[PDB]
């Protein structure tokens, strides 16, 4: 179905405390297969997948690491240029910590082809630059992303984000996708079961838990004889367990004896047809 | 203009007093990401691991700290978190539930 | 495998 490979970079100034540090993480899907540290002491690309350490990385590229080593490192540069030119842009003072975050990537449609491309910007937390999917155009944000957007299409920067997508891009993910297979297109359905919690003598928590799941998309809700209430009931963000599989609970506080008017529903890629269950 | 991080402290699998599992703090929703994230056991700092930093589509940060730990009655976990946009650092005890 | 930006901002 839907696979994206997306690289996550973020460079932090620290006025007096040191020259900017850089990370950067890569994923596919909801899976993190590398990392990137500029406070490292001898700072490399690490693999933070197993299907990152197997030999089909040597025969693929003998050099995977040392290039992705070496790009990190000019990003992490490059950054510590920007978070000059934008103090500048925004005239702010020196003792300020500032933040410049990219996330670039590609997404694939089910044929295998490329969807979509993404290579975008964000400044102290807020929307700054932006490639249009057209590959040729930004979106600046304002004032100071367009003296950016002007030196980057005067330059033509947008057809060297176009030619690594086209190229590269597309190809490693379905290279990561082929190789991590068992991990990353083996999808794991949630192990779903209903607690109860008295919580008064008027309201006792039914609580939907849906555990060990993979990927991370999931929809938890709760129904009363066929009336979602959605609005009506508590749902936590979904949570990584710590294992590369999701949590994530949907609670409504009912009045007791009400208890099997209630149906809890799973939806999940995983699962042959949807999970309905209530208490016992 | 900081982004307030939403916490929540919870166990790998479900919690039996006695059976050795894994405590989790996962903070999310937050800027910048400068932050202060410790698992405390009886109010006292555990030793942890932190996932490496990463951030959302809305730009938000989002890290998992995780240890080992075995329930007991006799102990209270919770997790302590200081970001910019807090007044002080914000505490969540660990219930099971 | 990444790609890094050709000039700054």
């Amino acid at each position: 179905g839907p696979h994206s490979l997306r690289y996550f970079y973020t460079s932090v100034s620290r006025p007096g405390r040191g020259e900017p540090r850089f990370l950067a993480v890569g994923y596919v899907d909801d899976t993190q297969f590398v990392r990137f540290d500029s406070d490292a002491p001898n700072p490399k690309a690490e693999p933070r997948a197993p299907w990152m350490q197997q030999p089909w990385v040597e025969q693929e590229d003998p050099e995977y690491f040392h290039r992705s080593t070496r790009i990190f490192k000019g990003a992490a540069q490059i950054d510590r240029g920007n978070l000059q030119t934008l103090r500048g842009y925004y005239n702010q003072s020196e003792d300020g910590s500032h933040t410049i975050q990219r996330m670039f990537g590609c997404d694939l449609g089910p044929d295998g082809r490329l969807l979509r491309g993404y290579n975008q910007y964000a400044y102290d937390g807020a929307d700054y630059i932006a490639l249009n999917e057209d590959l040729t155009s930004w979106t600046a944000a304002d004032m100071a992303a367009q003296i950016t957007k002007r030196k980057w299409e005067a330059a033509g920067d947008a057809e060297h984000y176009r030619s690594y997508l086209e190229g590269l891009c597309v190809k490693w993910l379905q290279i990561y996708l082929d190789k991590g297979k068992e991990t990353l297109q083996r999808a794991d359905p949630p192990k779903a079961h209903v607690t109860h919690h008295p919580v008064s003598a008027r309201e006792v928590t039914l609580r939907c838990w849906a555990l060990g799941f993979y990927p991370a998309d999931i929809s938890l809700t709760w129904q009363r004889d066929g009336e979602d209430q959605t609005q009506d009931m508590e749902l936590v963000e979904t949570r990584p367990a710590g294992d590369g599989t999701f949590q994530k609970w949907a609670a409504v506080g009912v009045p007791p004896g009400e208890e099997q008017r209630y149906t809890c529903h799973v939806q999940h890629e995983g699962l042959p047809e949807p999970l309905t269950l209530k208490w016992e | 203009e900081p982004r307030t991080p939403k916490i929540q402290v919870y166990s790998r699998h479900p919690a039996e007093n006695g059976k050795p599992n894994y405590l989790n703090c996962y903070v999310y929703g937050f800027h910048p990401p400068q932050i202060e994230i410790d698992l405390l056991k009886n109010g006292q700092k555990m030793k942890t691991e932190q996932s490496d930093l990463s951030f959302s589509k809305d730009w938000s940060f989002y890290l998992l700290v995780h240890t080992d730990f075995t329930p007991s009655t006799v102990d209270e976990y919770s997790c302590r978190v200081n970001h910019s946009s807090l007044a002080a650092p914000h505490m969540v005890k660990w219930d099971r539930n | 495998t990444p790609q890094s930006a050709p000039h700054g901002v």
